[PDB]
């Protein structure tokens, strides 16, 4: 950890781990959490779209958006756009 | 459908068929809720009675879980231009609605803005249908389905003797001996994204079927989202 190499102040141990500040991932909280749609779709499940330079998620019609405000939850066995299981 | 694979057992539930007087398919068309039908205004004016047919994969042989439906109410886009097909749109309200299951499912419509940017760059949408298997030869009895890649705008232009509006746009190969074909219009085109399908077309028109240099043309469904929605917040009779 001399060389702090943990970005982002995130906070090394130790042959070494970093624990990183909310808002960074990767494995040297290199990588930053907040992201606009253009990439990985905003995390969202289905609809991303930006509000206020934020990331708004939302579900098409058969789904409701969870409380985590990303993934889909279907209403039913057969919501829209999934081919049928049973 | 000219090449592609027939659909599997639940893959590709959405498909409907609209089946004239005689009870023949003549057009496909898209399910997108119990009671709406998604198809291609030039098709109405090919059968003078029409019903729609939902689950059925084999259209020589009746097997369980298919089921026809009255139209109760025709909303075509009054715009639809005979001469070129733009707006070649239309929905279908059923007299009944129809019970989902195995094999009968409505694809999910888009939101504009996040269509546009990410399921009109993708790569590829597929269209399946009933229609004819080679442009000289005749319908399939069994559903297919083809994956199609997306053409850009001005390539669709360029290959086409006729004009292509902003309510179009092309899908399919240059010289690859696959496409859609006559029977498959107002089916349905999807694009999938994280393992949900949405509706991106409905199969319109095309010259032959997969002829080197020209593309299939299909209504391209962002333009009219809105009109869809308008469509269908209807909900039945007053
Ligand atoms: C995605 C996709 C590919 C594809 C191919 C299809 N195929 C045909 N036609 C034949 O293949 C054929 C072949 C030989 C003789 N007659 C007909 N459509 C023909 C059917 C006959 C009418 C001509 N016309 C309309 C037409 O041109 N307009 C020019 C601008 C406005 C409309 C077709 O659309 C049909 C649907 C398809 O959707
Ligand atoms: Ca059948
Ligand atoms: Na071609």
């Amino acid at each position: 950890c001399e060389t702090s190499p943990c970005q982002n102040q995130g906070k090394c141990k130790d042959e070494y781990t970093c624990t990183c500040l909310e808002g960074f991932e990767g494995k040297n909280c290199e990588l930053f959490t907040r992201k606009l749609c253009s990439l990985d779709n905003g995390d969202c499940d289905q609809f991303c779209h930006e509000e206020q330079n934020s990331v708004v998620c939302s579900c098409a019609r058969g789904y409701t958006l969870a409380d985590n405000g990303k993934a889909c939850i279907p209403t039913g066995p057969y919501p829209c756009g999934k081919q049928t299981l049973e | 459908i000219v090449g592609g694979q027939e659909c599997k057992d639940g893959e590709c539930p959405w498909q409907a068929l609209l089946i004239n007087e005689e009870n023949e398919g003549f057009c496909g068309g898209t399910i997108l809720s119990e009671f709406y039908i998604l198809t291609a205004a030039h098709c109405l004016y090919q059968a003078k009675r029409f019903k729609v047919r939902v689950g059925d994969r084999n259209t020589e042989q009746e097997e369980g879980g298919e089921a026809v439906h009255e139209v109760e109410v025709v909303i075509k886009h009054n715009r639809f231009t005979k001469e070129t097909y733009d707006f070649d749109i239309a929905v279908l309200r059923l007299k009944t609605p129809i019970t989902f299951r195995m094999n009968v499912a409505p694809a999910c419509l888009p939101e504009r803005d996040w269509a546009e940017s990410t399921l009109m760059t993708q790569k590829t949408g597929i269209v399946s249908g009933f229609g004819r298997t080679h442009e000289k030869g005749r319908q399939s009895t069994r559903l297919k389905m083809l994956e199609v890649p997306y053409v850009d705008r001005n390539s669709c232009k360029l290959s086409s003797s006729f004009i292509i509006t902003q309510n179009m746009f092309c899908a399919g190969y240059d010289t690859k001996q696959e496409d859609a074909c006559q029977g498959d219009s107002g089916g349905p085109h999807v694009t999938r994204f994280k393992d949900t399908y949405f509706v991106t077309g409905i199969v319109s028109w095309g010259e032959g079927c997969a002829r080197k240099g020209k593309y299939g043309i299909y209504t391209k469904v962002t333009a009219f989202l809105k009109w869809i929605d308008r469509s269908m917040k209807t909900r039945g009779l007053p």
